[PDB]
């Protein structure tokens, strides 16, 4: 626990050292504040020096149940074969949530707004803009993948 | 001249939201009443003194015209 919490401290500075991710934090920030989809994967520096394995353990207990599992395999693989090892193996990995409380995933509210980072030493400008998406299971991800495809990408390494 | 070579700012983190998500009016009364009370506050003694004397000034001006205009009885003859 301790070796790793370095770990993540010399993992997060070399995060921030690189420039988009930043961005697109910052971009969760300040298009989700308020709602757990704010905070980023890794969390806070503070939170990583306080949380203890009592916390870890919690969090496996509450998030690690069966049916929040899906054991994929492609390639060379038989699904039967597939079949008996789970059932050999990954049968009864929690089941239980010990308390009887299912955590509900509640909807987050996206708000307009704007998070500026100054900082006039760097070399390059990064800036993202975005606006509401509909979600996984809305049918209306086809188009605006569509649009997306013709906007596009560009970078100074292409030849076109 | 123009934006992006104006000044140096470094480290400053700005947080604003969409003027369609913000109220116009937040709080107009219960917070725009003890900001302009502190505002008259702090510079009341600056101007209320100086418009004060001219009040004074004017009243006296007109006061001792109207009884300069007006008849000295030193000449009953």
């Amino acid at each position: 626990i301790e070796k790793e919490r370095d770990v993540i401290l010399r993992e997060m500075q070399e995060n921030d050292a690189s420039m988009q991710n930043v961005v697109f934090d910052y971009l969760h920030a300040t298009a989700f504040q308020g709602t757990p989809l704010a905070q980023a994967v890794e969390g806070p520096s503070e939170n990583v020096r306080r949380l203890s394995r009592t916390d870890l353990t919690d969090y496996l207990n509450r998030h690690y149940k069966a049916p929040r599992m899906v054991l994929a395999a492609a390639g060379g693989v038989e699904h039967q074969q597939l079949l008996d090892l789970a059932q050999k193996h990954l049968s009864s990995v929690s089941r239980v949530y010990e308390e009887d409380a299912v955590p509900g995933l509640t909807p987050c509210r996206f708000t307009g707004s704007e998070i500026r980072h100054r900082d006039d030493a760097l070399p390059l400008a990064h800036v993202a803009i975005a606006v509401e998406g509909p979600g996984w299971a809305n049918p209306d991800n086809v188009t605006l993948q569509v649009a997306n495809a013709i906007i596009g990408h560009y970078d100074c390494t292409y030849g076109g | 001249r123009e934006f992006g070579n104006l000044a140096r700012i470094r480290h400053v983190i700005s947080y604003s939201l969409s003027p369609f998500e913000q109220r116009a009016f937040p709080s107009y009364f219960s917070k725009g009443i003890p900001n302009v009370l502190r505002r008259t506050r702090e510079r009341i003694l600056r101007v209320a003194p100086p418009f004060v004397v001219v009040y004074l000034i004017y009243t006296w001006g007109n006061q001792e015209f109207e009884q300069s205009k007006r008849k000295n009885p030193a000449m009953y003859e």
